[PDB]
């Protein structure tokens, strides 16, 4: 599993700083949303996690509503659409100390 | 004798809606000047029949179509008869219309207008400001109209009665933005002439007068955050601020304060937005322009991790004020700059209603007594003051205009304001203020029409005073000064009379209450506050003053009225045993009364000086801020009159023993200088403990200093200075050091990223010991790319205050003043402020002679807004010299004697 992470700033002139960011690219690796939630085939596996960091804005995932800590190879299955029976553990764009904004939710059961 | 020679405009006409369309061109032409191009037409009724239309305008060209300046056309089939000739009377700043025919009563006219003017640097009108983006020169076009420089963006009858609806239109390049008052008129379109320039209208505004009117274009970027009352609230600053967060803060308290206001006075805020924008080169602190407020970069700025509780203080502080003026101001304007005070004097009391809803655990209402009513009383106890209220025939001039934005009509405003609160209480005065801006909003009152209401609000509520609201406050509003109290508690004797620095002044000034007030006393005995009291006339006796035996009392509580106290001798002894024996049995707040009112009387030879000098015994065990800070500042006269003299030594003794003490106890809870109090007040303690022990020669304190600076010199990103203390450790170590210092911390000024920074970098550089440093830095102020234009004054008043300068700034003033005030005329200079800070000083017959000498020379030069001050300057020293004669050997005595 290799989560990439990204998103953009309102582009030119007269920008809003901390309003929304105006683009967001969520891209699970290996994933195709048609196929369904892929999941994981062996607990032996390495789960890397690409966010965006630049100056004071930087994406990260927190986990939730889920017990589990993306990151840990330790102990479901994985994907970008609502899976039921599942916990919704969002994905979130911060401002260091100021308001943040959840971009998008990468699903697990 | 004519129209157009008067400085007042004609009731004749009067505008009812503006059409003004602007055009900054942000590149030097082949002339090498910033210009705009602008084009507007006003709509006005004719109240009176005339055959000229009167109109404000400066430093304006006028593009000639069908043969003149402008173009009268018609509305609702008025026929506009033909112009005969239009001309610009520069004195009055006029542009007036010579027609061959009169004007119709009740009918509407239009008057077209095409005009170009200069985006100068002089920080008024329609102006430039500009600023560097890594090694870009960026350039912005911001505005200041106050007080009476909106004529010199566009014509109109620049007036604050004069209000009306004004659609404004921006022509801007494409690649920037565009703000105003009002929101956009939708999207911006491409200019069809040219599409690389862009074009915004905004919506029309609401009845507003003109000099709260804001064009700003620039590449700013901002952020926002929807207030509690639906309002859109945004921070704009320079896009790198902006990042690094410095407007975050201004954020977080901009909008809970708006609201705050919004509710504490029951009343909407009308606008759907409110922008509080941040220029690199603004000329005051900021503008409340309706919509648009507009700041200097040190106001609304600020890095929590390189920025001062001083520099945070400030800005909620600022931001507060400019909030109010939106309700005491644009919503209620006043009828005449004479009764400034009812805009200015509101916002400088309400400031600190708002900053206490923002930061509650600051109890910032405190530092009112200190910032503002004693603030005050300086200036207000000489016979050539004003009365908060002048006669509108008074003020006339521009230069009159401008010079009443003095500490008068701000503080004395709001300690009028602080002691009528409490005397009605907060609950009652809010409520006669509700009344007072729902009847004349978007209209304008005089001091009168807060008397009506104000009235009604204590027969609603059935309060109780000795007469009627008018003719209380009548005498603290149309006659200067203030009252000084004398108690005789002996037999509880209660006597008044006008408080005079100087006793022999000439008061010339005529007040039809003959200078006599109406003052409520409030007092306390043994710590107990006792029952409140009103004196109406020169002389009364009562009980609650009377004493026997270790009984004292203290009036004023908390300072509340605005006066002075004065006791008889015994009274006064048994306040000094208290000091001595538990201070704290003592509001911290008349602590400080005692200090500044013993001093002020020693002064006014009320009382013997030897009297004030013993108050200040018990600081020696004093932790509080407030205290220490108020005989700092009345000993800041002291050292004004005795630092080049026999008696600086001796006093420099005297306060080196009165604060080691503090000055250890704070390193001791400092963990070394490592952290800072909790408390905001203990850390203003603190700091004022470091410039104390530093300046009065305390060696543990210079090593310290000095081997901060020095680290910061060895390590320069990593500065160990806590911001709090950076100010103090700065002007001490480079006085210090020598070039080596002085170039180091020059260097950190030009490449500074932080206003809050480079302001303690350039007054710290003028406490150089060396005479030619100074006179380097002194050449460089007046260099607008070392030094900026907007701070040019405030850095030669940091150089007039070093004594090593106190004479090459007094001699450069001498010599180049002309020079001085026609380049600078009615610009980024204030004159006031720096002949204030000059002069005082003087205390020999000769600078007397020098002072006399300055203004007969230019008499015919004039000096605008430093008039009052200059005549000020001239009463202050013909005191100081008394003063320094009948004081200068038993001051001497007192402090060599308390100094072991
Ligand atoms: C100066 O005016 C020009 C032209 O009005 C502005 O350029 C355009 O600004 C608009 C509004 O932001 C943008 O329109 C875009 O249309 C596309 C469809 O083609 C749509 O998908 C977008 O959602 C957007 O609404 C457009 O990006 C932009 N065009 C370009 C590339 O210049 C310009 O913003 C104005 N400048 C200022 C500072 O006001
Ligand atoms: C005079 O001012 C002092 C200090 O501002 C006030 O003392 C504070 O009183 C409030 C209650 O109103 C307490 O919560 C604070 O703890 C007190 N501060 C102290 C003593 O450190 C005092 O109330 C004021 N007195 C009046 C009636 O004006
Ligand atoms: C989204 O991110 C992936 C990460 O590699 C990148 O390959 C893809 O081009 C990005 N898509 C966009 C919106 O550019
Ligand atoms: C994703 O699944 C769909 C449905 O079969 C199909 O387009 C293909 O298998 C996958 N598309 C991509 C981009 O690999
Ligand atoms: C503003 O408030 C936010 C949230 O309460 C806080 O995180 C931030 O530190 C504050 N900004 C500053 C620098 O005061
Ligand atoms: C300004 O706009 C308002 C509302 O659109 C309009 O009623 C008024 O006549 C306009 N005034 C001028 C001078 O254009
Ligand atoms: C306006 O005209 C005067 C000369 O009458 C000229 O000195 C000034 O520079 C002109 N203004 C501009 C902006 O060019
Ligand atoms: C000041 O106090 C000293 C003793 O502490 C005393 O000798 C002197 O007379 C006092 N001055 C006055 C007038 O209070
Ligand atoms: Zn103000």
């Amino acid at each position: 599993i290799v989560l990439y992470v990204d998103f953009k700033l309102q582009s030119g002139v007269g920008r809003c700083f901390n309003c929304r960011p105006a683009v967001v690219n969520i891209t699970l690796a290996n994933f195709n949303e048609t196929k369904g939630p892929l999941c994981v085939d062996t607990s032996h596996f390495t789960t890397k996690f690409v966010g965006a960091n630049f100056g004071r804005w930087s994406a990260s995932i927190n986990t939730g509503n889920c017990p589990f800590s993306f990151g840990k190879v330790n102990n479901v299955c994985f994907s970008l659409k609502d899976i039921p029976g599942g916990c919704a553990m969002p994905i979130v764009a911060n401002l260091a100390y100021l308001n943040s904004y959840t971009i998008g939710t990468l699903y697990v059961s | 004798s004519k129209a157009w020679n008067r400085y007042r405009l004609p009731n004749t006409l009067k505008p009812d809606s503006y059409r003004v369309t602007l055009r900054p061109y942000l590149t030097p032409n082949d002339r090498g000047l910033y210009v705009f191009k602008g084009s507007s037409t006003v709509r006005f009724t004719c109240k009176e029949a005339t055959d000229v239309i009167i109109i404000h305008s400066k430093k304006l060209n006028y593009t000639l179509s069908q043969g003149h300046r402008v173009v009268l056309r018609g509305v609702g089939g008025s026929q506009p008869p033909d112009i005969d000739k239009t001309e610009l009377v520069e004195p009055t700043e006029y542009l007036v219309v010579h027609l061959k025919g009169s004007l119709v009563k009740d009918s509407q006219y239009e008057m077209d207008s095409e005009f170009e003017g200069e985006l100068a640097d002089d920080l008024a009108g329609f102006y430039r400001s500009e600023y560097m983006e890594g090694n870009v020169r960026k350039v912005v076009a911001t505005t200041q109209m106050q007080a009476a420089d909106a004529r010199k963006s566009f014509p109109c009858f620049d007036e604050p009665a004069m209000k009306a609806e004004f659609n404004i239109t921006l022509i801007h390049p494409k690649d920037l933005t565009a703000l105003s008052n009002m929101l956009p008129k939708g999207p911006s379109t491409p200019l069809p002439e040219d599409p690389n320039w862009n074009v915004t209208e905004f919506h029309t505004t609401p009845k507003m007068s003109t000099y709260l009117l804001a064009f700003i274009v620039s590449e700013f970027d901002y952020v926002e955050k929807q207030a509690s009352n639906g309002v859109l609230i945004r921070i704009w600053a320079r896009p790198s601020a902006i990042a690094a967060g410095h407007g975050d803060y201004a954020l977080n308290v901009t909008g809970p304060i708006l609201n705050f206001f919004a509710g504490h006075y029951d009343t909407p805020y009308p606008l759907p937005k409110s922008d509080q924008i941040g220029l690199p080169d603004f000329n005051a602190g900021a503008m409340e322009n309706w919509g648009l407020v507009t700041y200097r970069e040190n106001s609304l700025l600020f890095d929590p991790l390189s920025s001062s509780s001083s520099n945070k203080e400030r800005v909620v502080t600022v931001i507060a004020h400019e909030l109010a003026h939106q309700w005491f101001g644009n919503l209620v304007t006043i009828e005449w700059w004479n009764d400034l005070w009812l805009n200015e004097g509101f916002a400088s009391y309400v400031e600190y209603l708002g900053a206490d809803y923002a930061e509650p655990t600051w109890n910032l209402k405190d530092l009112m007594v200190l910032n503002d009513v004693y603030r005050v009383m300086a200036v207000d106890a000489l016979a050539s003051s004003h009365p908060l209220s002048t006669p509108a025939s008074e003020i006339n001039t521009p230069a009159q205009i401008s010079e009443l934005f003095d500490a008068i009509s701000y503080s004395k405003g709001a300690s009028v304001l602080r002691m009528l609160s409490s005397f009605l209480s907060e609950d009652v005065f809010k409520q006669g203020l509700a009344s007072y801006l729902h009847t004349f909003a978007y209209q304008n009152t005089i001091y009168l029409n807060l008397w009506d209401h104000l009235q009604e609000a204590v027969n609603n509520r059935s309060i109780q005073l000795p007469t009627t609201v008018r003719d209380i406050m009548n005498r603290w509003t149309l006659q200067m000064g203030f009252p000084v109290i004398t108690v005789d508690t002996s037999t509880g004797t209660l006597s008044q009379e006008h408080f005079l620095l100087d006793p022999d002044s000439n008061v010339t000034r005529p007040s039809e209450f003959n200078y006599v007030w109406i003052v409520p006393i409030t007092s306390i005995r043994d710590g107990r506050q006792q029952q409140d009291y009103w004196l109406i006339d020169v002389r009364a006796q009562n009980d609650l003053f009377s004493t026997s035996g270790n009984e004292w009392v203290l009036l004023n509580l908390n300072v509340t009225g605005y006066y002075r106290v004065n006791y008889d001798e015994e009274n006064w002894r048994k306040i000094q045993t208290q000091l001595q024996r538990d201070h704290s049995a003592i509001p911290v707040i008349n602590r400080a009364q005692i200090i500044n009112d013993a001093f002020n009387l020693a002064s006014a030879h009320k009382v013997p000086v030897t009297l004030a000098l013993n108050n200040t015994l018990f600081l020696i065990e004093e932790r509080q801020y407030m205290p220490w800070e108020a005989a700092l500042s009345s000993l800041s006269y002291f050292k004004l009159m005795f630092d080049r003299s026999e008696v600086y030594g001796p006093m420099k003794n005297y306060l080196k023993k009165q604060v080691t003490p503090l000055f250890i106890h704070f390193r001791n809870n400092t963990n070394n200088w490592r952290e800072i109090p909790e408390n905001l007040m203990d850390q203003y303690s603190e700091v004022n403990a470091i410039s104390t022990a530093c300046s009065n020669g305390v060696p543990e304190c210079e090593e310290m200093v000095s081997g901060l600076f020095k680290q910061w010199m060895e390590n320069p990103n990593n500065n160990p200075i806590h911001p709090n203390l950076r100010s103090t450790v700065y002007c001490n170590a480079i006085a210090q050091g020598g070039e080596e210092e002085w170039d180091f911390a020059w260097e950190q000024f030009r490449n500074a990223t932080l206003v809050n920074e480079a302001d303690k970098l350039r007054a710290a550089l003028a406490c150089s010991k060396e005479l030619w440093i100074l006179n380097r830095y002194l050449s460089y102020t007046l260099n607008p790319d070392l030094i900026r234009k907007q701070d040019a004054t405030s850095t030669i008043i940091s150089i007039t205050n070093n004594v090593i300068g106190q004479g090459l700034v007094w001699d450069f003033v001498q010599s180049n003043w002309k020079k001085l005030f026609n380049d600078y005329g009615g610009g980024s200079f204030s004159f006031s402020n720096l002949i204030q800070a000059v002069t005082r000083r003087f205390s020999t017959e000769y600078e007397l002679q020098q002072l006399e000498q300055f203004k007969k020379d230019n008499e015919e030069t004039g000096f605008g807004s430093g008039t009052r001050a200059l005549e000020q300057a001239l009463e202050k020293t013909k005191a100081n010299i008394k003063w320094v004669k009948e004081n200068k050997e038993v001051v001497l005595q007192w402090f060599t004697e308390n100094s072991k």
